[PDB]
């Protein structure tokens, strides 16, 4: 009933469309843009970060200086600041072997770190991965104790990063000398392409070590006096020496827009040749340098008037220069077709001839333009070289503030080139990135929490200065922006801190208290432990006025709130709303039979948003009404059963109420006890130094206080029956009938009963439970020892309001425990930012928050990379 | 990419009706016949009809088992298609896919069920096998609608159970039996524990089994 024209319709546009597939997959494997996803450079000038370049090159400086005498060296070149400093701590290596490491070594693994990090890759994430290192490097005499031959190999460069790292994709060291960086770009760009691995990092690090290099080139006369480099300038006189690291994060553009990463830029194509057979082995050839270029643009898939501007090699020499100038005239200089002059220049102005790092710091300088739109500036000093011929008009050295502006695809590119003495060539094209075009519990804040992370404490306080300083430095940073990226990209260490903020002003602010050893309002610290957490919730004392309106609102709260209004309302008069909420004509929070309930409902709440937001207990504990919260978290029983449960027991002690009396004494307990002789019972022990003492006839207690008076601090809790003595025993029978159907489960989070004293399974919470928790002392004081010595090592307090955290800390302190006390909301607070700030502080002690459920997702930024402490290590053999 | 995203099932009683949408993303809807194909419990994949693409006329064939009650259409300007499913009747219980294309099926959706039933949604009742390796289990019988859950010790034990898929019972009601093989030992400090949980009828058992 289908015609032959129909079926077969549907196969030709099947092979039409999988041709389509296979001609896509060809242009993959042969042309796909690699994305730079990431970017470090320890360059000479004081640049430990690109951004300190763009600073340089825009401030017009350079950098040359007279040798540092560190070293065991009429004599300038451009040296780097800490090519010695190396946190060897950090990477887990011996300062003994740190010492024997060629600084090359130390440097390239320092900025590879750097680079994941400015890709927003926490490099935990990539142990284990298939990740390659190509590392462009060149020998150089730094040992000339023990590990010295691992410390000084060249293929050790590359291996140590994965060892260190745990990757596992290729690792190579490669030398093609000035060009050794692009060589190592372009063959990862190969790597990935083939799927040998699916991240790669690639760059080139190079440190002046022993004496050769310097006074090598001075009898070989390359070098200029001044130790500048005057790239295509008539006061050309060799260059100046150089050193430093350079490297780049480089992923298959697909997978990287997959993967949502911000996209620097993109290598288009890269091409690498030789010099072959010319006047010397050390000589350029122009036409080398054109065929590369060309080869760079036929894999771009462009052409010379599609790039506005190129980084050089620009060295400085006066006939080396002539030779490069004539291969771009010949190649950018033509068919320019109305895109306006080629802007030209050459990174070694500033910094000089960074050897086998030069070029990647070329397209870190030119990925900084990219950024901004705007030409990266050179220095040019003095006159355009005679010996080359501008007269086109066509070539344009990059002198000052120019607009970088795109070509017919309105993309804006650059092209790179390196040339070595071996003769090995090398020309990048890099694109600006494409357009990237693409759900929160706690929703509304105003505040913003940033979290911070190091492996010492003056880590940390460095940490925090330094960011303190970049929000100084770049104020209309989004704060959404350096929260997620401070707590989603980026690693997580042992010591923490996190401030609250609503503006950067307050951020920076605070920032700078973290930096100082302050204890301010909205900063918090500690020490991140594993050992799970404890939720804890406590007995009488949480109350106050609509206790957590504010969150209210919250999704994930209100609903929990409503199953709770709809149990409370059939087995009482009255809800929860009603108390909590603008109370119209609402039960009085003054009732025991109304706050227990809505205090069950509020602590039964907020464990829930907690878990929500990624906090698991690892146990409960409760204190007398209060482990009937905990059976519901703890899922021993369900919340219907549970708010049945706190509805009746609640409407049982107000039935007794009258004639009772509870107070509450700072002392210890056989003390107490004995006092208790003669002259009624401890109903509560919560912690070493607080008893509270119940026996209600009221006289008796008026009695004590009196004594109490002597010495001892007693204080009466405001409430007018006697729970945990006898007192309660008329409602035994009434209240285990009423709660005959209860139904018991065994607990899904392990429930630890301040009743028996240990865990408890969760079937053994019938209504005979319930009573014997009103009616026997409640002993949490044991209840905190036990959990301490097994382990648990934070304790946090689900409640409106902190009653039991005091002691608490004083059962820790006793049992010298390490183990962090946190609450939840607070009298004056009980809003969003109160919780935030609960979840802020749990995170600096190892509590698992999915700050991306919290807050959403938001942009990465270049924030400074980690702090690193390193002293310093220079072998003189 | 290519998507075909379905939507609109659910529960229905016999003779009611019932409308499937199938939206389309990554490609140019109008150029294709779209075709339902649909798959009773169990049994095969069952063609139900198509519709040609305007260019061929925008014209629809069925299967007889459905002509003059079901009806598909299409919508080229929402990137749509439809199945309108009318006097529905039990036999047309099953997952109803959409597909682009007429003859050649080379994509395809998710699926989406449609059950038709005049069941009432009611909660299940749990018997217990008794462990006449020894082999003991629950049986969850004359529940509607499905799921049931079940898991043995509060999923402490795993090692093997056998849950066993829903069966639909003359009554219009589900039954499932879970087992689990344990050691002879059989009271050996190791009590069973089904825990069986049907949501759509607010209804949680544990029972234990023993001779």
């Amino acid at each position: 009933a289908s015609t032959d024209s129909e079926k077969v319709a549907e196969y030709l546009r099947r092979a039409t469309l999988d041709l389509r597939a296979a001609r896509q997959r060809i242009r993959e494997l042969e042309s796909e843009p690699i994305a730079i996803v990431g970017m470090a450079c320890r360059l000479p000038g004081e640049v430990d970060s690109p951004e300190r370049l763009w600073e340089l090159i825009t401030s017009g400086r350079d950098s040359a200086a007279e040798v540092p005498d560190d070293r065991g060296w009429r004599a300038h070149g451009n040296f780097m600041a800490g090519a010695g400093d190396f946190d060897a701590a950090f990477f887990g290596i011996s300062p003994r072997e740190a010492l024997a490491m060629d600084p090359q070594q130390r440097q390239a693994l320092e900025t590879t770190w750097e680079a994941l990090e400015s890709a927003g890759i926490p490099p935990e994430t990539l142990r284990g991965s298939d990740t390659g290192v190509f590392v462009g490097m060149s020998h150089q005499g730094y040992a000339t104790d023990g590990y010295l031959l691992t410390g000084n190999t060249a293929s050790v460069a590359s291996g140590r990063i994965a060892y260190v790292l745990g990757l596992e994709g290729p690792a190579l060291t490669v030398d093609t000398a000035c060009s050794s960086s692009l060589v190592a770009l372009h063959t990862a760009c190969g790597s990935l392409r083939d799927g040998d691995c699916g991240l790669a990092v690639a760059g080139g690090v190079s440190v002046m070590a022993g004496p050769e290099v310097f006074t090598e080139f001075s009898r070989q006369g390359a070098l200029s006096p001044d130790g500048r480099c005057k790239p295509f300038s008539d006061e050309a006189d060799g260059f100046g020496l150089g050193e430093g690291s350079a490297f780049v994060v480089l992923q298959r553009l697909s997978d990287a827009r997959r993967e949502g990463r911000r996209v620097l830029g993109v290598v288009a194509g890269s091409a690498v040749n030789q010099d072959g057979a010319s006047n010397g082995l050390s000589a350029p050839s122009g036409v080398a340098q054109q065929r590369v270029i060309r080869r760079a643009w036929a894999r771009a898939g462009i052409t010379g008037a599609d790039v506005a501007v190129v980084e050089a090699h620009g060295t400085g020499t006066r006939l080396g220069d002539p030779v490069e100038a004539s291969a771009l005239l010949a190649t950018y200089g033509k068919s320019r077709g109305s895109s306006g002059p080629v802007l030209l220049g050459s990174v070694k102005s500033n910094i000089g001839h960074a050897q086998a790092a030069a070029g990647v710091a070329g397209v870190i300088k030119v990925l900084l333009g990219l950024e901004r739109g705007v030409v990266p500036p050179m220095l040019c000093r003095g006159e355009r070289s005679g010996l080359i011929d501008w007269s086109s008009g066509e070539i344009e050295l990059a002198d000052g503030v120019r607009e970088w502006s795109p070509a017919a695809d309105g993309v804006r590119r650059a092209g790179v080139s390196a040339f070595g003495v071996s003769g090995t060539n090398a020309h990048v094209i890099i694109a600006e990135p494409p357009e990237p075009e693409p759900r929160r519990m706690l929703p509304a804040t105003g505040v913003v929490p940033v979290v911070l992370s190091a492996r010492t404490g003056a880590a940390l306080r460095a940490q925090a200065g330094r960011l303190a300083d970049h929000l100084a430095a770049h104020p209309g940073i989004a704060p959404a922006d350096v929260s997620w990226t401070m707590a989603r990209a980026r690693q997580h260490f042992e010591e923490r801190a996190a401030v609250l903020a609503a503006d950067t002003a307050e951020a920076v602010h605070r920032l700078r208290a973290v930096a100082d050893g302050a204890v301010v309002p909205g900063v918090v610290t500690g020490s991140a432990s594993d050992g799970g957490s404890v939720f804890v919730f406590p007995g009488q004392g949480a109350q106050w006025e609509g206790m957590a309106r504010e969150l209210l609102p919250v999704p994930v709260f209100a609903e929990s709130i409503a199953e709770c209004d709809a149990v409370l309302s059939e087995v009482a008069g009255f809800s929860v709303s009603e108390v909590l909420e603008p109370r119209p004509d609402a039960p009085s929070l003054e009732r025991v039979d109304v706050v227990q309930p809505v205090l069950f409902a509020v602590m039964v709440s907020l464990a829930r948003l907690w878990r929500a937001c990624g906090a698991v207990p690892s146990a409960v504990i409760g204190h007398s009404q209060g482990e009937i919260a905990a059976a519901v978290v703890a899922g021993a029983l369900s919340l219907e059963d549970g708010m049945r449960v706190v509805a009746r027991r609640s409407r049982a002690v107000r039935a007794v109420a009258g004639r009772g009396s509870m107070l509450s004494v700072r002392g210890g307990r056989s003390d107490v006890e004995k006092l208790l002789a003669d002259d009624l019972e401890v109903a509560a022990v919560n912690g070493p130094d607080a008893v509270v003492v119940a026996g209600d006839a009221q006289a008796a207690r008026e009695f004590l206080e009196y004594c109490e008076g002597v010495g001892i601090r007693a204080r009466a809790i405001p409430v007018d029956y006697a729970s945990h003595t006898a007192h309660v025993e008329p409602v035994r029978d009434e209240l285990v009938q009423a709660l005959a159907g209860i139904t018991p489960r065994r607990a899904e989070v392990p429930f630890f009963s301040t009743l028996t004293g240990d865990f408890l399974d969760g079937t053994e919470l019938d209504a005979g439970y319930w009573y014997r928790n009103l009616r026997h002392p409640v002993e949490f004081h044991s209840a905190v020892q036990a959990l301490t010595d097994q382990g648990y090592a934070t304790f946090i307090e689900v409640s409106p309001h902190p009653v039991l955290a005091s002691s608490v800390q004083e059962t820790l302190d006793d049992a010298e425990s390490d183990a962090a006390v946190l609450g939840t909301l607070e009298r004056d607070a009980g809003d969003a930012d109160r919780f935030l700030t609960a979840l802020a502080d749990a995170h600096t002690r190892g509590v698992a928050v999915d700050w991306e459920a919290v807050l959403g997702r938001a942009g990465l930024v270049d924030l400074p990379g980690y702090p690193f402490q390193g002293k310093r290590f220079w072998l003189l053999p | 990419e290519v998507q075909l995203v379905q939507s609109g099932g659910g529960l229905v009683q016999p003779g009611r009706s019932l409308r499937l949408s199938c939206t389309a993303s990554g490609f140019t809807f109008g150029d294709y016949a779209m075709s339902w194909v649909r798959q009773a419990p169990g049994k095969g994949l069952e063609w139900v009809g198509f519709i040609r693409s305007k260019a061929y006329g925008g014209t629809t064939e069925y299967a007889a088992s459905v002509k003059g009650r079901f009806t598909i259409s299409r919508d080229d300007s929402k990137s749509i298609a439809y199945l309108q499913m009318n006097s529905l009747k039990t036999e047309d219980t099953a997952v109803y896919y959409c597909t682009r294309g007429g003859t050649l099926f080379d994509y395809w959706g998710q699926g989406t069920l449609v059950t038709v039933s005049s069941a009432s949604t009611k909660g299940p009742s749990v018997f217990p096998l008794a462990p006449s390796t020894a082999a003991l289990g629950c049986l969850v019988k004359d529940y509607f609608p499905e799921p049931v859950t079940v898991s043995w010790n509060s999923g402490a034990l795993t090692s093997g159970v056998h849950t066993f898929p829903a069966v639909l019972q003359s009554s219009g009601l589900y039954s499932l039996s879970s087992v689990v093989t344990v050691p002879s030992s059989s009271l050996g400090t190791q009590t069973y524990i089904c825990n069986v949980n049907h949501k759509p009828s607010n209804t949680k058992v544990d029972k234990k089994v023993e001779p």
